[PDB]
């Protein structure tokens, strides 16, 4: 599974998630996106169990943009974080529930703000400036915890995200192969080609 | 469950209940579609009787079925709901199972398919609505018109009408569109398409809407005032 | 009203004998069965001239072995392909090979009496199943809403089906060319027709051992057309 | 086997009639006359104990019927259909609501289930709406006293005074003379005796009527002591004997 | 009216017609009988011989219910086997739960239960049969005819089909002539009589004769059917009384 | 068997129109006349109950205005019981948007199901049709103010001003006449009163007679207020357009 | 703990030539330390030129042969009495096998 | 006029089908009569047995529901054993699964309601009969309460039900109008009884032999039958005095 | 007339005339006839066609390897029946290790057919069987009619013109019963038995249809050129 790592700074939601996809002692993939666009203005990571992951997040994606077309309107995060998070409270009660954790980040249209949302798979909902899953906070928030403002730029974000990323590279046990970094603002969602 | 077969048989060989449902289609207001060189444009007639009428909020008659194929349609208002719905539904599992947008052809064909099993199905009478189906296809640039109706039967058009008085806007489309040249551009295709509807609709004010869908997604509807100026130029061409 | 598998004072169903009215109002399907091959057409019958004339599917593929044209109300023949190509299909995932022709139609012709009070009426279309297997050679076989099929050499159905069919009596003879076939379903496809015989009102198919199942392009059938015209002149 | 009747018995006439509920109705205008009457700390429901027989013990017929420690029911139209109703009404006041938030449901919403099984009758497949028109009295703590009529249909109505059936158009009338904002509950027990006297033909005595209040609560009618805060039913069928002394000073 | 269209309808009269109309289907079936004797019971019924071609001995009418029941009935012959079935798994399921083998009141009323059923709906047709039956039990022997409506009493005697009035008649006889009882061998050769006598209102077509009987000494309490030297010396008994 | 019986509720006519629909709308023009005029500031909702008797219990009555949630309501006209049915559902559905998305139901997506509902008992399961219309009254951020309509073919409509059940025609011709788009709450108060009083089968309109509603941003920033109107209030909104 | 499967013994052996093949098998039977009998055949002709052998548990060998020559009775009822052939009731048996994918015939089969 | 053939409204607010349900009760042409002691409740009924190849003994219309509760009917065989075998089911069913014996009312009410459905539902006819439920009740002492098609039950100081059911009535009427009391004021089940028979030939006006009845008695903890030789006795009774 | 809307509904008289109309069904099909010896049971069926381009509906279809059937009436409906015959043969044999005797096959049929007549929404089966096996007890054969009923016989026939056949039968019963081993003349005996039943029609290759059944024989259908030797 893996890093996967959010920080919301004044005026976008920034979104870390390693590129390492491992089964037994060999490394399949360096290059794994764990990510998936819900809607324009809204991003999905990542992180769990093998097969859940990827089935879950595209089954939200899919349910996401049948709201889209049928009332032609982008829900807001903060709705389509609430959607996920019972779809994971069903879910923790199921037959086999899905063992995966998620963050959401998503700019408001209609407020003109950032917000990042934290899911486990329980279904357990935070709203946070900066968020982990996995192990990786047990590294990164100490280390947000004492760089993070809440008026920083976007720049200041990525640099703080930088940060972050020598960390888990100089501590973490595994080689997660890097990071793909997406930025979401009022204009979208973009990626960060050279990270 | 309820059972009765309602949609059956008559000596003549005849299913009424389908026949019938077609009744229902005539009643609805016209619906135009005209597919050009690029581009396909979707009429629709709004009777007038109606006045105070809230336009921002009344359900449109042209509904997006992806960002890429749109649904018109003839007949009962809330038994076209029942077909967008489910047309949307399996727009998004379709995008699922295949990773790739529906064509416009699998789009129709689905609808359709639908239309047919309430036609043979107990308990159930068969939808009050036909429909035309207009897009493009995932990285295709050939414009796609296609009609379906109550029996199930469904097929691509050059340029179609549906609705009341159809057989008069039929009439005119069928010496005033040529096969071997199509409306070259949006323009030509919007104005033969208004030209087609004032045949039969009254006034060129709140009575017709216009949809223009391009390829890649591309689809926005006209306002009052774009839709008047093909109303006045048109009519100063006539008089002459 | 009265019940939807009732029987007449003269023992048929009077569902079954009323879809079979329907069926004589659809466009005319045409098949013959030569020891070189199989060949299916039909009338395609654009109800306006800006319909797209090509987008009419009245013939189809059920396998690379067997091909299907129909004739009735076409819409309700959707689900019965759909069976026919699963049948198809699930028979070589579970015994390797290919399924006989008889035994596909055989297995087309058991949803049509699965009406009552199951679907709720008898099906609105008749079939014309043509293939080719190892045992029996080329078949050509007629499946109606009553459940019953017949193997023939040549059938017409639709509307201009008892005057095709009259026609097909006196051509037909067990050692027709399939080029001789191809010619003889466009000359009694062209007399039964109500507008004038075309590539785009018409179309042709064929099964053939070697290249299987082939709908036949619009330039290809235009010069059938085009011969068969040149040899009506010639005496 | 099994039901076939998987369709609507009641449906709508090209004037828009619905058949079945109107000739409910009409067997409920056939029906015995039955009121209700609201005063300031109280309400009464009456009715004519319509014997079939002189044979026939009409004690053990009982037409006013406990829903509630707080609510009673009567009724006007056919006996069976009430009969089933009641049994209904009581158990659905602890299924969908005692068992749920621990005290009994008010007056209004009592009356709201009753009527929605009522509503059912003449929509759902293969039956006959409810021959009957009800009459409900009750007390809750937020709404005090209040009185009902719930028809064939499933509606349902707030009265300060009503009857339902035989001579209701008659008792109505009574009523809308003798009715005040400011009535006692003795008062309103004498104008339901002047009231249904117009309407019995017979014997009017207190084996020939029923009546019960929803008035204060009964601490001897309870069965046990020891929770202060449970007090009683304010649901009392008047004895036989009671009924008499009043009809003296009549 | 319309009354008479649809089963479980009640008439003005307070009549079921088409149970009333089950019955004129019955009446049109072939004669069959029952009688009850010292320790036991004996049934017999007529069968048509329609052609040649018909094999002997080989269309067997009269069905047993466990080892100790017997049923005959006259009719429509598919409604009646419907019965027996039925009335098998009755038999099966209480020996089941209870081990001893079905009383013949207590299967009498399985079979009048599921009849009467058929008359409480009209998603249902009545039994086109009039179904004799019988047996032993702890009790000693019962006979009992089940009527269409589920109606069934216990008999001395009991006939049904289109020689009904005259077999009756013959058992009314027999009732009168021998208030003590009557004895199985002797109620075998009196059925072979009575069918006999009763064919005389179906005598277009000769027919076959066929006896069954259940005795607590001649067979044990267990029902057999009359065979071989038995039941040629039963229609000889039958040939010498009609002349 | 049973298909003797069997009225055949969801069947076209050889017209193609829906019998049981159609009686259904013929049974609704004889109740009690509702109306529903959106301003730009509010909404109000007025609805004519059905022949009073002077023994009604008034204030503790509803008949025609029903709270759906705190931003939606709706005036009824039809048969009560079938309403309440489509009532309760209808509120259910609401509290099932808001534990899902945690955001206040926009009030189209409320429309558009309690129509479906109607739908379907036209297509299938061979059961009567709710002899009901409603009309919606609400506000959600997207829109604002949304007067809706729906009847019992589950087709359902947006306006400025609308009415329901008797004498529409008349009723509609009249507030096509007053009404403009910069109308404020206080004057479609006015318009809603007027047009019931001339198109009332009644003698004279009185507050008894009436259930009055509305839907203001009149609270304190932001936020909105509904407010059913109590008889004593309805009593003096009558003196004061002078009515009574 | 009730144990649905048991081992039943014996070997067997498939050998094809140019134009025929051979089938072999043991006779013998067992469980446990226990012969239940010296001569009980596991080696059957199914029909249509088939030899089958399923070895293992002989309770689940015997129902896989009893299913498959049913289903080559069955074929010939479906398909105008066409002749199974070698690899047509190969892929069969791969399908009766794997229908009890979660609970296995306990055998190794040889046609 | 479909109204007439299943359970629904005509247009007068009647349902004929149940009434026609009424008149199925007469089909036997037998009357039966019920009245209550002090420690019994005594049933009576005409027993016709018009064909001599019947077995009398297993002609009734008398059933033990209960060992405490008995159970006449009016009406034709096959729908009363339908309602004496779902009478003894249910009875069955309340002792098991409340803890003690089914009363008398409380039966009658339970079939009374069954009833009441087959008039509301359409599928279900109504039963052609009236069933008359007997006991001497541990709270309620000596019980009649009688069910009929419509769904109706109440209890009885006495009652009687056939054709000529109006001249037994009021012949009770006037009984009861005299002694002024709600029973009969005897210390013996075997009077009781008697006093039943007695007043049945007065209404009718005919004489019974010991076959032309059928006795039915409740007693504290047992409803038993009466056997043709124990009428017999009370018939020599009657005659001697 | 007013009673035979469907089959759950008796007449006045207490016919069930669905029952009647999908016995009519039978008498339109074409000519089937049934015989059998000691030793062997045999059937002949005269086989239709749509017209000369057309193939001849097959008539006769196996159930077992001792057991089989001919049909007259609507095809699909003998399908429907010689599968559910095939089944209990097929049950018989797997849990009983059994042939199913030819007389309780019988009684299935009648008791299958019968359940359509008493229920709303079915219909009645419109086809009639003439099932021919070899069991413990020798040669049989049966006549099955969609009423329910089923008859053993030493000979008969169903179809149009059924009678000529059935007439036939009945004078030849004390000869062709004691052709015991000899397959060529009881199937001689049932050809000339047939032919008594055809109108401006014979016997060619590809019309005659006939199925054996006996002693040392499985239950075998002879067509096309096989039934040469008969013509
Ligand atoms: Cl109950
Ligand atoms: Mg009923």
């Amino acid at each position: 599974m893996d890093i996967i790592l959010g920080i919301r700074v004044q005026d976008s939601v920034i979104l870390a998630s390693s590129k390492a996809v491992t089964r037994g002692i060999s490394v399949l993939k360096d290059s794994d996106d764990k990510t998936r666009q819900l809607s324009p203005h809204t991003l999905m990571s990542f992180a769990g169990e093998a097969g859940d992951t990827v089935q879950f997040a595209e089954y939200i994606q899919a349910n996401i943009q049948l709201y889209s077309i049928r009332e032609d309107y982008e829900l807001s995060p903060q709705a389509v974080s609430s959607f996920v998070r019972q779809e994971l409270a069903k879910s923790i009660r199921s037959r086999r529930p899905y063992q995966v954790n998620v963050l959401i980040g998503g700019y408001d249209k209609k407020k003109n703000k950032p917000e990042l949302y934290q899911i486990d798979y329980l279904g357990t909902k935070v709203e946070l400036p900066y968020g982990a899953h996995g192990y990786s906070g047990f590294y990164t928030f100490s280390l947000l915890d004492h760089h993070y403002r809440p008026d920083m730029t976007t720049e200041e974000g990525l640099d703080l995200l930088k940060l972050c990323v020598q960390e888990l590279e100089k501590r973490m046990p595994m080689d997660f192969k890097g990071v793909i970094v997406k930025i979401v603002d009022k204009d979208g969602i973009r990626q960060v080609d050279d990270f | 469950g309820y059972d009765r077969a309602l949609s059956i048989f008559s000596p003549d060989g005849h299913i009424f209940q389908v026949e019938y449902a077609l009744e229902a289609v005539k009643r609805g207001t016209c619906a135009v579609g005209v597919k050009g060189k690029n581009c396909v444009v979707l009429g629709c007639e709004r009777r007038s009787t109606l006045k105070l009428q809230d336009t921002r909020i009344t359900p449109s008659k042209v509904s997006k079925i992806d960002s890429h194929v749109v649904l018109s349609f003839s007949g009962l208002n809330a038994d076209s709901r029942i077909l967008i719905e489910k047309a949307r539904v399996e727009a998004q599992s379709h995008r699922l199972t295949l990773e790739d947008p529906v064509t416009v052809e699998y789009l129709t064909r689905y609808v359709a398919g639908v239309q047919q099993r309430y036609t043979q199905s107990g308990g159930v009478r068969p939808f009050g609505v036909s429909t035309l189906i207009a897009g493009f296809d995932p990285r295709d640039d050939e414009p796609k018109l296609y009609q379906t109706e109550p029996s199930g039967i469904y097929s691509s058009w050059s340029a179609q009408t549906i609705g009341r008085n159809s057989k008069t806007v039929r009439e005119f489309l069928e010496k005033n569109y040529d096969r071997k040249e199509p409306p070259a551009t949006v323009e030509e295709c919007v104005k033969l398409t208004v030209r087609s509807l004032l045949e039969v609709v009254q006034t060129g004010a709140k009575n017709i809407e216009i949809t223009v869908v391009k390829p890649d997604s591309d689809i926005v509807a006209l306002s009052s005032e774009e839709i008047n100026q093909y109303v006045t130029q048109i009519e100063q061409e006539k008089q002459e | 009203d009265r019940g939807v598998s009732t029987f007449s004072p003269e023992g048929r169903l009077f569902q079954v004998e009323y879809s079979l009215e329907a069926i004589k109002l659809g466009s005319t399907a045409i098949g013959i069965a030569t020891k070189e091959g199989v060949v299916l057409g039909v009338e395609k019958r654009a109800t306006s001239p800006l319909l797209e004339s090509d987008s009419i599917e009245k013939i189809v593929e059920i396998d690379r072995h067997i091909g299907c044209a129909m004739s009735g109300l076409t819409a309700d023949a959707r689900s019965m392909i759909e069976h026919a190509r699963t049948a198809a299909v699930t028979h070589n995932l579970y015994y390797d090979e290919d399924i006989n022709v008889e035994s596909l139609t055989q297995s087309v012709c058991d949803l049509a009496l699965r009406f009552g009070e199951l679907m709720s009426r008898p099906f609105g279309v008749a079939l014309l199943i043509a293939g080719h297997d190892a045992d029996d050679g080329y078949q050509l076989f007629h499946a109606e809403p009553s459940g019953t099929f017949y193997r023939y050499n040549a059938k017409a159905i639709g509307s201009g089906s008892e005057g095709a069919q009259a026609e097909l009596l006196n051509e037909w003879h067990s050692s027709l060319t399939l080029k001789e076939a191809e010619l003889l379903v466009l000359k009694i496809l062209k007399q039964v027709m109500e507008e004038k015989l075309d590539e785009n009102n018409a179309q042709l198919s064929c099964i053939t051992k070697q290249d299987g199942f082939k709908i036949y392009d619009n330039e290809k059938t235009a010069e059938l057309i085009k011969e068969l015209k040149e040899k009506e002149a010639a005496e | 086997m099994t039901d076939r009747y998987s369709f609507s018995l009641t449906t709508f006439s090209p004037s828009g009639k619905l058949g079945q509920i109107d000739y409910a109705l009409t067997a409920v205008k056939q029906g015995v006359t039955s009121l209700g009457i609201k005063a300031t700390n109280g309400v009464v429901i009456a009715t004519e104990k319509k014997s079939s027989s002189p044979l026939a013990m009409s004690e053990t017929l009982s037409k006013v019927s406990l829903l509630t420690p707080d609510i009673g029911a009567v009724y006007s139209g056919m006996g069976p259909d009430y009969r089933v109703l009641v049994d209904k009404s009581r158990k659905v006041a602890h299924t969908s609501y005692k068992r749920i938030y621990g005290e009994y449901p008010p007056t209004k919403l009592l009356v709201s289930e009753v009527a929605k099984i009522m509503q059912e009758a003449t929509q759902s497949g293969g039956v006959r709406p409810f021959g009957v028109s009800l009459l409900i009295a009750g007390h809750d703590e937020f709404n005090g006293f209040s009185l009902y009529q719930v028809d064939p249909s499933g509606s349902y109505f707030p009265w300060k005074a009503t009857a339902i059936g035989k001579g209701s158009v008659a008792a109505k009338t009574f009523l809308e003379k003798r009715w005040n904002d400011e009535l006692e509950l003795e008062d309103a027990i004498h104008i339901a005796l002047l009231t249904l006297k117009e309407s019995v033909e017979g014997e009017f005595n207190g084996d020939t009527i029923e009546l019960a209040i929803i008035g204060d609560e009964n601490p001897d009618l309870l069965g046990y002591t020891g929770i202060p805060t449970d007090k009683g039913p304010r649901f009392r069928k008047l004895t036989s004997q009671e009924i008499n002394d009043r009809l003296e000073a009549l | 009216t319309g009354y008479d269209l649809s089963n479980s309808v009640f008439s003005p009269d307070g009549r079921n017609f088409q149970v009333e109309y089950a019955v004129k289907a019955v009446e049109n079936g072939t004669t069959s009988i029952g009688i009850k004797c010292n320790d036991g019971v004996v049934f017999a019924v007529e069968k048509l011989i329609t052609s040649k071609l018909l094999v002997p001995q080989k269309n067997v009418k009269i069905q047993v219910v466990d080892r100790h029941i017997g049923c005959v009935y006259s009719g429509l012959i598919p409604d009646g086997r419907h019965l027996v079935n039925r009335g098998r798994e009755e038999a099966a399921s209480f020996k089941k739960l209870y081990k001893t083998p079905i009383p013949i009141p207590a299967f009498a009323d399985r079979l009048g239960q599921y009849v009467q059923a058929h008359t409480l709906y009209n998603s249902v047709r009545p039994f086109g049969v009039s179904t004799i039956f019988g047996g032993v039990d702890k009790n000693g022997a019962h006979l009992y005819m089940l009527e269409p409506s589920g109606s069934y009493w216990g008999y001395k005697g009991a006939a049904t089909g289109k020689g009904r009035q005259s077999a009756k008649a013959e058992l009314e006889k027999l009732v009168d002539h021998h208030p003590e009882g009557l004895s199985a061998r002797e109620a075998v050769k009196q059925a072979a009589k009575i069918i006999y006598l009763a064919h005389e209102d179906n005598k277009e077509k000769d027919f076959e004769l066929e006896i069954s009987w259940c005795s607590l000494s001649e067979t044990n309490g267990l029902h057999k059917f009359v065979k071989g030297d038995l039941l040629q010396e039963a229609i000889d008994f039958a040939q010498k009384e009609i002349n | 068997g049973s298909r003797r019986y069997d009225s055949r509720t969801t069947i076209f006519s050889p017209e193609g129109r829906l019998y049981q629909v159609e009686y259904a709308l013929e049974s609704i023009s004889h109740a009690g006349t509702a109306i529903g005029i959106m301003a730009s500031d509010g909404i109000v909702l007025a609805a004519e109950r059905k022949v009073t008797s002077t023994l009604l219990e008034q204030d503790t009555s509803t008949e025609k205005l029903y709270k759906l949630n705190d931003k939606i309501a709706v005036a009824v006209a039809g048969l009560t019981a079938d309403a309440e049915i489509l009532i309760n559902t209808a509120r259910i559905h609401a509290q099932n948007y808001l534990k899902t998305y945690n955001e206040d139901i926009p009030v189209e997506i409320l429309v558009r199901r309690l129509s479906d509902i109607k739908q379907g008992y036209t297509q299938h399961g061979g059961l009567r049709p709710f002899g009901v219309s409603f009309i919606y009254a609400g506000y959600d951020d997207r829109y604002g103010y949304q007067l809706y309509t729906s009847n019992p073919s589950g087709n359902y409509t947006g306006w400025k001003a609308i009415s329901v059940g008797a004498n529409t025609s008349a009723a509609q011709t009249l507030l096509q006449m007053d009404y403009k788009d910069d109308m404020k709450v206080d004057d479609a108060i006015e318009l809603a009163l007027k047009t019931l009083s001339k198109t009332t089968d009644s003698s004279a309109l009185t507050y008894d007679r009436l259930e009055f509603a509305t839907i203001r941003k009149g609270a304190n920033d932001g936020e909105v207020y509904q407010k059913i109107f109590k008889p004593q209030e309805i009593k003096d909104i009558l003196v004061k357009t002078g009515i009574t | 703990q009730f144990n649905p499967y048991g081992d039943n013994g014996g070997t067997i052996l498939g050998i094809a030539g140019e134009d025929f093949a051979v089938l072999a098998g043991d006779t013998r039977n067992i469980t446990d330390y226990s012969i239940n009998s010296r001569y009980e055949p596991k080696v059957f002709d199914c029909g249509d030129n088939i030899v089958m052998s399923a070895n293992g548990f002989a309770a689940d060998g015997d129902a896989l042969v009893k299913r498959f020559k049913n289903s080559v009775k069955w074929y010939h009822f479906d398909h105008n009495d066409k002749k199974l052939s070698i690899n047509s009731a190969a892929r069969n048996i791969q399908h009766l096998l794997y229908g009890k994918r979660f609970f296995p015939y306990y055998v190794h089969t040889i046609i | 006029g479909y109204d007439r053939h299943i359970t629904i409204f005509s247009p007068e607010g009647r349902l004929y089908q149940v009434e026609y349900a009424f008149k199925a009760t007469n089909q036997t042409n037998i009357n039966s009569l019920a009245v209550r002691g002090k420690d019994c409740t005594v049933v009576i009924s005409q027993k016709k047995v018009p064909d001599k190849l019947l077995d009398p003994t297993t002609v009734s219309y008398i059933f033990c529901i209960s060992r405490t509760i008995g159970m006449v009917v009016n009406g034709p065989i096959p729908d009363a054993r339908n309602a004496a075998l779902r009478a003894k089911a249910e009875a069955a069913e309340f002792r098991y699964k409340y803890g003690y014996d089914m009363p008398c009312d409380v039966l009658a009410k339970r079939m009374a309601n069954l009833s009441q459905i087959y008039t509301q539902r359409a599928y279900m006819r109504p039963l052609g009969v009236i069933l008359t439920f007997v006991s001497v009740d541990e709270e309620l002492g000596p019980s009649i309460y009688k069910t009929d098609p419509a769904g109706y039950y109440v209890g009885y100081k006495a009652t009687a039900t056939g054709p000529k059911q109006q001249e037994i009535t009021t012949n009770l009427e006037n009984h009861f109008k005299k002694s002024k009391i709600d029973h009969i004021n005897e210390e013996s089940w075997e009077k009781v009884v008697e006093f039943a028979i007695t007043h049945m030939i007065d209404a009718l006006g005919t004489e019974f032999s010991k076959n032309d009845l059928e006795v039915g008695v409740a007693t504290k903890d047992k409803f038993f039958t009466l056997s043709a030789e124990n009428i017999e006795e009370r018939l020599v009774a009657i005659a001697e005095q | 007339n007013n009673y035979d809307g469907d089959t759950v509904t008796f007449s006045p008289t207490g016919r069930l005339f669905q029952v009647e109309y999908a016995l009519e069904a039978i008498k339109q099909g074409s000519v089937t006839v049934g015989l059998r010896s000691n030793t062997h049971a045999v059937l002949v069926a005269l086989k239709r066609n749509a017209d000369e381009l057309s193939s001849y509906q097959k008539k006769i279809i196996k159930c077992d390897e001792h057991m089989g059937l001919s049909l007259a009436g609507l095809a699909p409906d003998a399908r429907v029946l010689s599968n559910y015959l095939r089944q209990q043969c097929n049950y018989s044999s797997l849990v009983f290790n059994r042939k199913l005797a030819v007389e309780r096959a019988g009684h299935l049929l009648c008791d299958k057919a019968q359940k359509n007549t008493q229920s709303y929404g079915g219909r009645p089966y419109g086809v009639g069987l003439l099932i021919i096996g070899y069991d413990k007890s020798g040669a049989h054969l049966l006549e099955f009619q969609p009423s329910g009923n089923v008859t053993e016989l030493y000979g008969t026939a169903i179809g149009a013109r059924s009678q000529g056949a059935k007439t036939y039968l009945e004078r030849t019963l004390d000869t062709f019963i004691k052709i015991d081993g000899n397959p060529d003349e009881l199937i001689k005996a049932g050809v000339e038995a047939i032919s008594q039943s055809l109108r401006d029609e014979s016997l060619t290759v590809d019309n005659l249809s006939i199925a054996i059944v006996g002693k040392d024989t499985p239950f075998t259908i002879y067509d096309g050129e096989a039934v040469a030797k008969y013509i």
